RNA sequence: UAAAGCUAAAUAUAUGUAGGAGACCGAUAGCAAACAAGUACCGUGAGGGAAAGAUGAAAUAGUACUCAGGAAUGAGCAAU
RNA sequence: AUUUUAAAAUUAUUUGAAUUUUUCUUCUUAUAAUUUAAGUUGUUUCUAUACAGUACUUUCUUAACCCACUCGUCUUGAAACACGGACCAAGGAGUCUAGCAAAUGUGCAAGUGUAUAUGAUUCUUUAAACAUUUUACGCAUAAUUAAUGUAAUAUGUCUAUUGUAGAUUUGUGCCCCACUUUGCAUACAAUACCGGUAAGCAA
RNA sequence: CCUAUUAGCUGGUUAUUUUCGAAAGAUCUCUCAGGAUCGCUGGAGUUGAUUAAUAUAAUUUUACCAGGUAGAGAUAAUGAU
RNA sequence: AUUUCACUCAUAUUAAAUAAAAUAACUCCAAGUGGGCCAUUUUUGGUAAGCAGAACUGGCGAUGAGGGAUGCUCCUAACGC
RNA sequence: UUACCGAUACCAAGCCAUAAAAAGAAGAAAAAAUUUUUUUUUAGAAUCUUUUUAUGAGUAGAAAAUCGUGGGGUUUGUGUUGAAGCGAAAUACGUGAGUUUUCGUGGAACAUCUCCCUAGUGCAGAUCUUGGUGGAAGUAGCAACUAUUCAAAU
RNA sequence: GUCAUCUAAUUAGUGACGCGCAUGAAUGGAUUAACGAGAUUCCCACUGUCCCUACUUGCUAUCUAGCGAAACCACAGCCA
């Protein structure tokens, strides 16, 4: 790889791309995030605006397994479940599928998609979307809390 | 002395040969570079551009959106020259003629379940010369998450870029310049 | 030492290489801080047309499908 | 100047020389580009070891071929001329300066029994 | 810092380079803890060496 | 790598403004040779490379499970056809075929002399020669780092169970085994050449199709495994260029400048 | 369930010793040191610290003899 | 090797006409040729009736006419009365690692990467190759808010928001164009819906 | 020995050909021998054009605007004389 | 105001002319640069200056060639063999 | 008022490269001898082939294609009938970095351009490092301490 | 600075004068015999310091036999 290298190209160019006039040294305009809000402020607030000050308040120990909480919308429930199980179950119009999506890992069921109309689905979740369960309920199913 | 622009030489822009050292798409480019030259057909010619495209300008086109694009002629055959995904989401597919790169095996079994077939471009090529009944389709070259941090910069007025951050808790990139009550917003 | 203060030398062709751009003038603009209660307005006489159209779309659509 | 000799154009003979190379001992005269600021060279000044390019370039139809008509082919190997069997008249064939001299005896035999012309066929002996 | 680049945040300001360590006998180690718990079932002579959880 | 310290071993003093010398750093003292002499930097004997060699180099790669898996189906594939084992430089014009796979007893043949006696037969006495004569000792300084010698490949003898081969083949330069459950990219594509002459047992060559997902069973099959599928269905374009369908549809010829 | 105590393994090893290797260096390189090297030598001292490998297959073939020179050497019709 | 063709001109015949009324008058009818077409061909000598020279090719050394200031560098500006260089050899300087992004190639794809580790008649090579009894973890798959948290048309419908341009496709006037048909990507807008904040109401 | 400390400063920075080709303005800066940022430049890529036309133009014409510099004035104002 | 239906407003030279106008537009990544100087014309400070500071354009810089004996900037003219 | 001289500018032609374009995935031509022989060719590589037009300064800087070096895999080679290296060269090739050959020396290894991998990979400079060597130059100089002479021996 | 004196001639010295840029009392003021390789002016003596240079001795230089460096060095070395 080190043939491939830009610097091979300069081999014989005096200031190795670097410039004749203003050369190459050695951290000319500080180290690091030196120079924000003094000299690399346009820098700063031109690609990462919101970057100095603080907002809010401090959670000491946070513990992020209490809030751990995967999402799915209710657009995959359908698409959860395997191809030949999916035609027999909007086929059959007496039976329909209760889903658990604890177990294939989802703690809250949202609402973004469409359910596939007149066909009842049963879903066992921790938590559920106001319009996921409005959703549910209005295909014919109906939303079931676990934990 | 002559007073041209350039020089005088006329300048393109873009990809002039196929960069993939890709045997089968080599050959691809070759059979597709021969049809746009020998038929005038702008098909053909659109076909042997896009197989030279990089990957990031032949994204992939989900079952979904190519059954909605294919909704209002079901006689037709539906031409991409990205890969076709399998979409969850989608509860039923109808009998889709499909020509593409490469198909994902999930879209590939739930075209084949559904009755329509997955066909390669030297197919495509020898049953539709002209690209007669033939939609060509393309996903979204947009979509993507790099062109998110593209355009206007992020700190200048009414900029949608996304800045980069290591993280986007509330203490990353979050108080001033992002909001009224520290100096300014955006 | 003394610097150049400053001057406009240079500038001229520096615009001009690139050519002096104009603007892409679009077809629409938006009108996000333009005379309200009117485009409100504006905004209730397309809700009308679109149900006015999609109505009568439907009625075209079963009726035809039976 | 230029040399023609039938259908060949030189269009340029005594190589280019590194400048400064005649007058110091470590500066050999392989050319080199002065890079340089003021280089007279490199400007182009009137009367100093002008620069090559590439309107030096000879005529692609007479490009590689020798005096004799014919591009050479450098063979180590009695095996390396079952090529020139179909090529006997566009090509010569120099047999490789660390060839023995019975392989050299071997190569010369099967040269001209193939009527194949021999740069350096008086080589070691 | 320059251009439109993640602000920085290397952790290198000290002497990293006595901290640095690669695992070279990885696979070797492998290896040698395989030999030894088969050493060890074959020392006890048949009663296994994992124990009931 | 180097050793860590290398050329930096000695007291850095640089008194040089002034001395009409060079402001690199001296060692110091006198009665030797050594003292006043240019101690570290890249330029001055004894003093250090440029940048020391470390041993956190990058010396491995991770590579992707599934390309892996797409390179050795790939390897096999390519033994699967004459002209590239040819080009790869294997002396076959006189073996039957080029996918040619041999019966089971194979792996039970034990002298050295009985399988180049095999070989042979086969019609590889071409192969066999060119590899006993490709032993030579290589140039450069490699032959003085354990690298003496500098052998040509020769076929790749595929088995599923060994009664002998490992232990009948070996000893032949160039010829080296592999058990079919554990084929190695390494030896199928010797240098990222494309194509090795490959001797397939029967009972190897049937268990590819176990392996790779035909037939599959627990303990042998690559599990979840879809072999990889290819860009065009058929890769002779001229033949569909050549095709009724295509000739009716291409224009009438045109002309140059 | 503090203010008493013991305890193997999985872990680390720019040291010493002993093995084995390398897409490493090849005598201004590689350890400072391929060698009589931390030696010679320098500094009151703490310390500083080199240079220096290769005849030839075989010297169990290391130049016999003669001439000229005080000798070193040189030359040979002489010699490995 | 299927345009050095066709024609254009000219010559020799030939048909009719015109006309400036003719030994270069023009326009075609047919034939046969030629080049002024359709980028140089021919003759005679010499080399030479030799196997390397006094010739021819070439290298070098010398002259001669014209031209030619010391290189590198900083600099607006260097041949500089600016600095470095007495000479030669060998050594001698954008690299390595971490982390991020872009670009491109590759594999798979709403998933992707089998981490550490395990097993295996693999154990010179091999410290690499091979493998992983049907929710480990990272990134992505959803955002927004300091935050308790909340979380994307909405069950009239396996239609998949709406426009203006727009690739491709469909027919009518298998290859020019204007009407039809469809409407990718994308651009410009409009709409909904999610989180926060205002405002109104508020059991 | 930490330590190959740091240096916005000086010096150096190694093959060929080919193609494209600058800036020495500007804004902020304990800034004025520096830096970030814009401009100028290269490379990559797409969308277009490839239809002697449309987009387009350091150009003009036609139509319509805006100006208070040169000139003029001192008897029109102010200020001089 | 928007939407849908009608009719039709030069295009066969193109709703004025001309146009090696698509060598366009856009996006991404990034280098160098951020000491300038000179000439014509205008112009401020200064007795003035090869002085200091500005405006336009062209150059020098970054560039050789012919001429001005000579000359970084003048005239002609910019450069493959 | 004429004529003339006068550029790397202009014009015509050739050739190199760059850019763009038009186009393209199988058959006998000639000559020399004497119906028969002989001599050449008889093409098809798509980052390719043929043809056409325009164009070509360039520091800082960028890119592409090339040329070399140590080492690795693959391939296929040269060496005691003399390898590497070195000196001088060549009717040699290239525009050029270079490549390839000859003679001499040398006395044991050396390439791989088939493709690829890898790096401690290319020097005129750094008052650069180490070593060697110059002109200065047979020059400066061998100047304190009063002083030596005759004969003999070795 | 002004006035005397010193000289032919005095930006020097000494003695006086004092609205003293900016003197002054252990920041010590004023004065002092003796002392000083301390600073300064004048006089006598003395003389090559000079008018104005000359001659002369030793040791070098010089030529020879022998021995034999170095600094400096882009390339070099006539001028208007």
């Amino acid at each position: 790889a080190t043939r491939f290298k830009k610097n091979r190209k300069k081999r014989g160019h005096v200031s190795a791309g670097h410039g004749r006039v203003g050369k190459h040294r050695k951290h000319p305009g500080g180290r690091g995030k030196a120079g924000g809000l003094h000299h690399m402020r346009i820098n700063f607030d031109k690609y990462h605006p919101g970057y100095f000050g603080k907002v809010g308040m401090r959670h000491l120990n946070l513990l992020k397994n209490r809030t751990y909480c995967p999402t799915i919308n209710v657009d995959k429930l359908w698409g959860l479940l395997p191809e030949e199980k999916k035609k027999e179950f909007s086929e059959n119009k007496d039976i329909a599928p209760v889903i658990d999506v604890t177990r294939k890992g989802y703690f809250k069921v949202l609402g973004n998609g469409k359910l596939k109309h007149n066909q009842p689905i049963v879903v066992k979740a921790r938590y559920f979307s106001s319009v996921a369960e409005k959703k549910i309920k209005a295909v014919g199913g109906q939303c079931i809390l676990v934990a | 002395g002559i007073a041209l622009k350039n020089v005088g030489r006329i300048k393109k822009h873009g990809r002039k040969h196929l960069v993939s050292k890709n045997p089968y798409l080599r050959l691809l480019v070759k059979l597709y570079n021969f049809l746009a030259r020998r038929t005038n057909a702008n098909f053909n010619k659109i076909i042997a551009k896009r197989l030279i495209m990089p990957k990031r300008y032949r994204p992939p086109l989900s079952l979904s959106k190519l059954q909605y694009h294919m909704a209002n002629h079901p006689n037709d055959i539906a031409v991409v020259v990205g890969s076709i995904t399998d979409d969850k989401r989608l509860f039923s597919l109808k009998q889709l003629k499909v020509c593409a790169l490469r198909f994902t095996e999930t879209a590939r079994k739930r075209i084949e379940d559904a009755g329509g077939e997955c066909l390669t471009f030297d197919q495509l090529a020898l049953k539709y010369p002209t690209g007669k009944k033939c939609v060509l389709l393309r996903g979204p070259t947009k979509a993507r998450t790099a062109e998110k941090h593209f355009g206007k910069a992020p700190g200048k007025p009414k900029s949608k870029a996304r800045p980069y951050v290591r993280s986007k808790g509330r203490k990353f990139e979050k108080a001033r310049g992002r909001r009224k009550s520290r100096a300014y917003k955006k | 030492a003394k610097s150049k203060n400053h001057t406009n030398h240079n500038q001229n062709r520096k615009a001009h290489k690139n050519g002096i751009k104009k603007p892409k003038k679009h077809k629409f603009m938006s009108r996000k801080g333009l005379d309200p209660n009117f485009f409100r307005n504006q905004k209730y006489c397309l809700k009308g047309i679109q149900k006015k159209k999609k109505e009568l779309k439907l009625k075209a659509k079963q009726e035809k499908n039976n | 100047a230029v040399k023609k000799v039938g259908k060949i154009i030189k269009k340029r003979t005594k190589k280019f020389t590194r400048f400064q190379s005649n007058r110091f001992m470590r500066v050999k005269p392989a050319w080199r580009k002065p890079r340089g600021i003021d280089c007279r060279v490199r400007r182009r000044y009137k009367g100093t070891n002008l620069m090559p390019s590439i309107g030096y370039g000879s005529n692609k139809k007479t490009k590689f071929l020798l005096p004799n008509n014919k591009y050479k082919y450098v063979v180590k190997n009695v095996k390396e001329m079952e090529p020139l069997i179909m090529n006997h008249t566009k090509y010569c064939v120099q047999i490789a300066h660390n060839v023995s001299s019975k392989k050299r005896k071997q190569i010369i035999e099967r040269a001209k029994q193939m009527n194949v012309s021999v740069i350096n066929a008086k080589a070691r002996l | 810092v320059a251009h439109n680049n993640v602000l920085p945040n290397v952790h290198l300001h000290k002497w990293w380079q006595r901290h640095v360590r690669v695992n070279f006998s990885k696979n070797i180690k492998k290896k040698k803890r395989r030999l030894l718990r088969e050493k060890r079932r074959k020392a006890n002579g048949g009663t296994p060496i994992e124990k009931l959880h | 790598a180097v050793k860590l310290g290398a050329g930096y071993e000695t007291s850095a003093e640089s008194w040089g403004t002034g001395r009409a010398v060079a402001r690199i750093p001296r060692v110091p003292g006198g009665g030797t040779h050594r003292a006043g002499q240019g101690a570290f930097g890249n330029m001055c004997r004894g003093g250090g490379m440029f940048n020391p060699t470390k041993i956190w180099r990058r010396w491995g790669r991770k590579v992707n499970l599934k390309e892996k898996r797409y390179a050795v189906c790939s390897s096999i594939a390519a033994s699967g056809v004459t002209s590239l084992v040819l080009a790869r430089g294997h002396r076959i014009s006189h073996l039957k075929e080029v996918p040619l796979v041999v019966s089971n007893d194979i792996e039970s043949l034990s002298k050295t002399k009985e399988a180049v006696n095999f070989l042979v037969s086969l019609g590889l006495k071409d192969e066999v020669n060119r590899l006993v004569k490709s032993k030579k000792i290589r140039a450069g300084k490699g032959k003085m780092r354990n690298r003496k010698y500098k052998i040509r490949n020769g076929p790749l003898i595929i088995y599923e169970n060994d009664n002998g081969v490992k232990k009948a083949f070996r000893n032949i330069p160039g010829v080296d085994l592999c058990k079919v459950t554990k084929l190695n990219l390494l030896k199928l594509a010797p240098g990222g050449s494309i194509g090795r002459l490959c001797i397939w047992s029967e009972s190897a060559f049937k268990k590819l199709d176990v392996i790779y997902g035909k037939i599959h069973e627990k303990k042998v099959t690559k599990k979840n495994y879809i072999l990889p599928k290819s860009i065009v269905h058929n890769p002779d374009i001229y033949r569909i260029i050549h095709s009724d369908k295509v000739q009716a549809s291409l224009l009438a010829k045109k002309k140059p400048c």
